């Protein structure tokens, strides 16, 4: 309580995820602690701050210009002519996401493709669409807040009993125009070859890697990425846009994470009084190549969200600072 | 749950040794100090013995000091007694019994070990299944069942009671029935009382009309599983 | 290594308030206060209801409580429930961190009134003379609570040597029996004229007589 | 007190103001909270420096 | 322990000039407080820093 003496238990709603269990009493009631604390600290979210990203636009100082290649076939590093100097570059929406970017700027007239050596299949392979499609990730069901005391001013934003039937929280993709841009990507993706290629999965390890991790009002949804791999445009693309996938798919929810690695103060992700839904566009991915896979035969790519940075540089590889 | 289950416990001689385990289930048993007790027949709880959470110190009764060694197993999780020098009052069901919870209590504060250890020195929470051992000096042999004549249980009504007495048997027990367990009603078999001469006795007692008697036969069929010996022994009004 | 001294047993009403109280030393109760009273109901491990005499362990509701007076402890138990039936056990830590059981009281509900022994005693079968043995079974039954004492004499001596009397055992019709050996010579049973078993219940009592008698 | 467990009953004097009594006080010496504690926090005022105006 | 109401007694070594014997007893009698707590607050060195000079 607020005073010294007196304390209170009271209940609340948690996740599986949030914590780990202790004791070993392999199977009676067993006891849990929370993930983060044990190995680090925690602290509160500041719900009245936000977690939607704004475009947010990088000025220049005096002495100091922003070199831009309009030019639509300009690969990340090269000579390009087509200048444009500016001033502030344009506003880009820092989308918090691993394996994929969403509602970025569209690499128009042609998929855009780069990687850093592509004879090193471990390198990242940057792809940047020329059309969106609409991915919508789901919590229909609303949720509950509670502002229980700990101190004198202290508070702590706990999740109440639900309102009606608690149905998961899943997610859902259009497959036509996922396919359609399937087909413009493997269009493209012929670097030496005209039709063979291979898509399977993440090969896992950390748990942002293994899944397509992303924010909503805070709430880490952690939506899996496994309804990707599954198509084989090996040969004929038509027999591969047959099969329409009307994708509905399981996504999960998590509360704390630690943020680029950063074991610190965690925050926990208050109640979002309401329903959910991050529906977004498609306008590039950030796939690996696997390092088991012969050199002409077939060349398998699956999806890879381990460094940020490159979901950020999506589109600063048309701007310079000069 | 945090179960125990106590084995090894036996039918054994006094003079000789026997090996009590505990074993145990549910829990972190690396730091749980258990407790042996000790329940006679015909007599209540007995503290046995008592170990630390380390195996550091122990405790004995001065009656059976010296007769038992105590000793832990944090590998197994199992708990352990090696006795000694037998002697035929230790008869008794053998329990292994928990320490009061891992941590101890205060001001609703919880305080564990050094190095996170579950030590306690209170009540015992938590007790196993228990196992039987009896010591006995003297040798197996067989029964010897004679007839109790119809006696009046009840002068008013009359009422009568025949009885087989089964002796001079060892060890136990002594399973008897009435016609083949037929006859039920007034059936009961008492314990078996250790004679003077290390053996034992009971008798299986049948309460019946007097006016049964004639008419009503009655065959008590004793059946010593121990020495494998049976017999089916009638019982009649005494002529003499 | 003296057992904490309650008495053997006592009962209550359904409902009745009843408190224990055993005694016992300053070495262990009167030294430290963790004494308890553990419970053991026919068919069942013991279990505890009383540690931390002014506070209780876990499964015990608010009827059961616990006090401490110098070199004694009591427990008190109102509204007597059905599965307070057992036998009932104090214990102490003593000063050199040992712990020490109580004798036992085995409390029961009442609700069975308490009936007299119907006492009989079997002479010496035939098949026990020839033998070169006798023996003399004087039968206790049908008696509530378990609380008799036998005794052996002669015609006009008392018996002490061969008395083995055994413990009340509950029978199937919730009361009490026994059966109380005698053992004898042959000649020893035909010199004396008439022996006799003397057992005595709660207040009233009760004797059986036997003696030799030679027919066809 | 300076250690961590140790407590000490130690007395002063309070305003009648600054607490309001609490727990459904009728009639009784019950107990009393402050008044801003339950709304905020509250910390030492620093007496070394002085609020005079210059 | 990491958990709020969970403790636990744990030992280590420590010198004698730490500490000093609380003298409100009669004598030390395993009775320690540190001498500067008492003053004011203590945090630790941030051991993956040292102290020698460049
Ligand atoms: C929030 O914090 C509180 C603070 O403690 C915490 O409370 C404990 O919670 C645990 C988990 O639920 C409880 O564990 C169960 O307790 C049941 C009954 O426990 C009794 O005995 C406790 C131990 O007594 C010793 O310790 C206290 C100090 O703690 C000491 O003073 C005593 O003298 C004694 O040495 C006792 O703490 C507890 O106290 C409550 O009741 C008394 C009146 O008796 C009252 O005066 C207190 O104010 C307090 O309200 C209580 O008396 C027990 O039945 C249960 O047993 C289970 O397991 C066994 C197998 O081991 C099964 O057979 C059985 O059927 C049960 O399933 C278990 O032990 C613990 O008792 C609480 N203690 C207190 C003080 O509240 C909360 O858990 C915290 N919240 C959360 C979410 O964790
Ligand atoms: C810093 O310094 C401190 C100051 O010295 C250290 O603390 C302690 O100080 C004491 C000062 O008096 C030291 O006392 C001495 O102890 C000597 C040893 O006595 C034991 O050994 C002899 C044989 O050499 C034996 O005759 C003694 O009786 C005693 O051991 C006996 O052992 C048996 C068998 O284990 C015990 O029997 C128990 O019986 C029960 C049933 O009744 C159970 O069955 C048990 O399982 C069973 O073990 C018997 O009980 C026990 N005797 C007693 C009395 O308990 C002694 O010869 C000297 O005259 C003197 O009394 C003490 O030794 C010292 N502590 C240590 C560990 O040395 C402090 O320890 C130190 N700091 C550190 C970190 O060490
Ligand atoms: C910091 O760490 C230290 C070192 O580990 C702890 O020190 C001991 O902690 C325990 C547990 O808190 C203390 O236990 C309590 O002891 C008190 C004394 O009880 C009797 O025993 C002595 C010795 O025989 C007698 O001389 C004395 O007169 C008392 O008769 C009592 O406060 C407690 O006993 C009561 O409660 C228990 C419940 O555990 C009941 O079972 C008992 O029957 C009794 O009613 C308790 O036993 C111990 O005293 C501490 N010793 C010392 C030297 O400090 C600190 O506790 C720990 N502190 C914190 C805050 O964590
Ligand atoms: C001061 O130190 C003594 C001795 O502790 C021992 O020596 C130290 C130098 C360290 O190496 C310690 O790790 C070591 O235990 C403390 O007394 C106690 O001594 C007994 C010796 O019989 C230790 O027993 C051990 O217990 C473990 C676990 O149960 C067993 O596996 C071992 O085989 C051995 O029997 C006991 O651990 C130790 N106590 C502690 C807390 O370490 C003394 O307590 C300590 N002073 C204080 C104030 O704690
Ligand atoms: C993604 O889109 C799909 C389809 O639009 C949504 O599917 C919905 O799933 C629920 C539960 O599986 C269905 O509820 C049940 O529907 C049946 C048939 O109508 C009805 O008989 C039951 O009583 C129950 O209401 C729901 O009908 C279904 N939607 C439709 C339009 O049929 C899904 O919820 C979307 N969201 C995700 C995956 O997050
Ligand atoms: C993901 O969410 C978007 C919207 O955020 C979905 O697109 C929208 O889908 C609705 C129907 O569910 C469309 O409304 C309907 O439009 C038709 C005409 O096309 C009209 O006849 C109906 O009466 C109704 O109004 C809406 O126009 C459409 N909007 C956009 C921008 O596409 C999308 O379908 C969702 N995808 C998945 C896989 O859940
Ligand atoms: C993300 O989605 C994918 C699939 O869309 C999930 O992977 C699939 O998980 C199931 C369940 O573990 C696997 O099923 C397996 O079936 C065999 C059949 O014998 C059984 O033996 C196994 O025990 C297992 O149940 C399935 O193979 C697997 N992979 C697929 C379908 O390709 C994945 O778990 C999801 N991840 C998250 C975080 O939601
Ligand atoms: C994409 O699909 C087209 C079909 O629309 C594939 O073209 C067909 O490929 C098959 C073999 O996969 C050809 O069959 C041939 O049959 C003769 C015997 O008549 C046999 O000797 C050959 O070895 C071969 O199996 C078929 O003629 C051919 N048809 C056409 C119109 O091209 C095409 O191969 C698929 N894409 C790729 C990359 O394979
Ligand atoms: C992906 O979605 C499109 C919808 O835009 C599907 O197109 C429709 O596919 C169905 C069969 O799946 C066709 O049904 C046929 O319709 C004719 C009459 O037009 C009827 O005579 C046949 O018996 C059959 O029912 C439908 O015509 C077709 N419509 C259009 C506009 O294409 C497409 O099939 C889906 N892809 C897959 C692989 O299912
Ligand atoms: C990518 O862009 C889309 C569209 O701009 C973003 O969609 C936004 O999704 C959030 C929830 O996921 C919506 O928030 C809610 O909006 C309703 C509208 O009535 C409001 O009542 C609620 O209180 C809540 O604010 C938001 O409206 C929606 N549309 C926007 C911002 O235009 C999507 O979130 C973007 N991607 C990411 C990762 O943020
Ligand atoms: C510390 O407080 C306890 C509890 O008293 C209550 O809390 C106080 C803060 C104040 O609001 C009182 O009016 C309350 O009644 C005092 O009481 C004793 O505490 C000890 C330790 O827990 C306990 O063993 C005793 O049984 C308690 N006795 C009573 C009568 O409550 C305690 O005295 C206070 N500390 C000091 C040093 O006095
Ligand atoms: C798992 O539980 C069982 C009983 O349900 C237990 O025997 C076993 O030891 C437990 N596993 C471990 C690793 O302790
Ligand atoms: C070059 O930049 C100009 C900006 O004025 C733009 O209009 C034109 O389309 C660009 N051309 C190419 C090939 O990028
Ligand atoms: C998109 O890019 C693909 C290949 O990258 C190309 O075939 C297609 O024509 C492009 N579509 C546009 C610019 O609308
Ligand atoms: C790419 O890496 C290969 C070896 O993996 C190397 O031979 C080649 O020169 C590299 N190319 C570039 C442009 O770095
Ligand atoms: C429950 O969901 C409804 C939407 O149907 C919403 O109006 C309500 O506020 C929700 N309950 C909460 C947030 O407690
Ligand atoms: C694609 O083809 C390969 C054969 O090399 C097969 O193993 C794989 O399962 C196919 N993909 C799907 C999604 O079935
Ligand atoms: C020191 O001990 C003596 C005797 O035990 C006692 O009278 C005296 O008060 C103690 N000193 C204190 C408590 O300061």
């Amino acid at each position: 309580t607020e005073l010294r003496d007196k304390n209170r238990k009271v209940y609340s709603l948690f996740y599986k995820l949030d914590v780990v269990q202790i004791n070993n009493g392999n199977n009676s009631s067993n006891l849990y602690r929370l993930i983060n604390c044990n190995t680090s600290a925690l602290t509160q979210a500041c719900p009245k701050v936000t977690f939607e990203p704004i475009p947010i636009r990088y000025c220049a100082p005096a002495g100091y210009a922003i070199l831009k290649c309009n030019d639509k076939e300009f690969n990340g590093t090269g000579l390009c002519k087509n200048v444009s100097t500016v001033q502030c570059t344009h506003g880009i929406r820092p989308v918090v996401s691993t394996q994929l970017l969403l509602n970025g700027s569209l690499a128009e007239g042609k998929v855009m493709i780069r990687s850093e050596n592509i004879t090193n299949n471990v390198k990242n392979i940057i792809v940047q669409l020329n059309e969106t499609v609409t991915i919508n990730c789901t919590r229909p069901n609303n949720n509950t807040r509670k502002s229980v005391r700990i101190g004198p001013g202290q508070t702590f934003y706990a999740t109440g009993d639900i309102i009606g039937d608690i149905r998961q929280a899943h997610c859902n993709v259009s497959g036509s125009q996922w396919n359609r841009a399937l087909h413009q990507v493997v269009g493209q993706l012929r670097e030496y070859w005209n039709t063979t290629i291979i898509f399977k999965n993440s090969s896992g390890g950390d748990l942002e890697i293994t899944t397509h991790s992303f924010n909503c009002g805070g709430e880490f949804f952690y939506c899996n990425t496994s309804g990707l791999f599954n198509s084989n445009w090996t040969h004929n693309d038509t027999a591969s846009m047959k099969p329409n996938d009307t994708i509905t798919l399981p996504c999960r929810i998590k509360q704390i994470i630690n943020m680029w690695q950063r074991v610190g103060q965690a925050i926990y992700a208050p109640p979002i009084q309401g329903v959910i839904r991050c529906e977004s566009n498609i306008t590039g991915l950030i796939l690996t190549r696997d390092g088991g896979g012969n050199i002409n035969e077939s060349q398998i790519f699956r999806p890879g969200g381990g460094d940020m940075r490159d979901n950020w540089r999506s589109e600063l590889y048309k701007y310079k600072v000069v | 749950q945090e179960q125990l289950v106590e084995s090894g416990g036996g039918v054994v001689q006094p003079g000789g040794s026997l090996r009590l385990s505990c074993l145990a289930s549910g829990f972190t048993f690396h730091k749980y100090g258990m407790h042996w007790v000790r329940q006679a027949p015909g007599k209540g709880l007995e503290w046995v013995a008592l170990i630390s959470d380390d195996g550091m110190r122990k405790y004995h009764s001065d009656s059976m000091w010296g007769r038992v060694t105590i000793s832990r197993d944090n590998s197994k999780n199992t708990l352990y007694l090696q006795f000694s020098s037998l002697k035929v009052e230790d008869t008794a069901m053998f329990f292994c019994a928990r320490e009061a919870g891992g941590p101890i209590w205060h001001d609703d504060v919880k305080y564990y070990d050094f190095n996170d250890g579950y030590y306690n020195y209170h009540y015992m929470d938590v007790w196993g299944k228990g196992t039987t051992v009896t010591v006995s000096s003297a040798s197996t042999k067989g029964p010897s069942v004679f007839p109790l004549a119809p006696s009046s249980k009840s002068t008013s009504g009359g009422t009568a009671a025949l009885g087989c007495l089964v002796k001079d048997y060892f060890p136990e027990p002594v399973t008897v029935s009435w016609n083949s367990g037929a006859l039920t009603s007034g059936v009961h078999t008492f314990p078996a009382v250790l004679q003077s001469s290390g053996l034992y006795s009971l008798s299986s007692v049948v309460t019946v009309p007097s006016s049964s008697l004639g008419t009503q036969t009655y065959i008590c069929n004793v059946n010593h599983k121990p020495s494998n010996t049976k017999v089916d022994k009638r019982v009649e009004p005494k002529s003499c | 290594q003296s057992a904490l001294t309650q008495p053997a047993s006592v009962s209550g009403s359904p409902g009745q308030t009843i408190t224990i109280s055993c005694n016992g030393t300053s070495s262990d109760v009167g030294g430290f206060d963790s004494v308890s009273w553990y419970q053991q109901s026919p068919g069942k491990a013991p279990k505890v209801m009383v540690f931390d005499v002014s506070h209780r362990p876990s499964g015990i509701s608010n009827r059961f409580s616990g006090s401490k007076s110098g070199n004694t402890a009591s427990l008190t138990i109102s509204g007597l429930h059905i599965e307070d039936e057992g036998d009932y056990f104090c214990s102490s830590l003593t000063d050199r961190s040992h712990r020490i059981f109580g004798g036992g009281t085995k409390v029961t509900v009442l609700g069975q009134p308490k009936a007299a022994p119907s006492v009989t005693l079997f002479p010496p079968s035939s098949e026990e003379l020839q033998a070169n043995k006798a023996t003399l079974v004087c039968l206790i039954s049908d008696f509530y609570p378990g609380a008799v004492t036998v005794a052996w004499k002669a015609d006009s001596s008392p018996v002490k040597a061969g008395v083995e009397t055994t413990t009340p055992s509950k029978q199937s019709n919730n009361k009490y029996a026994a059966s109380s050996y005698l053992s004898l010579t042959p000649e020893q049973w035909k010199s004396h004229k008439s022996y006799s078993c003397q057992v005595t219940h709660e207040g009233s009592t009760v004797e059986k007589t036997v003696a030799p008698t030679e027919c066809s």
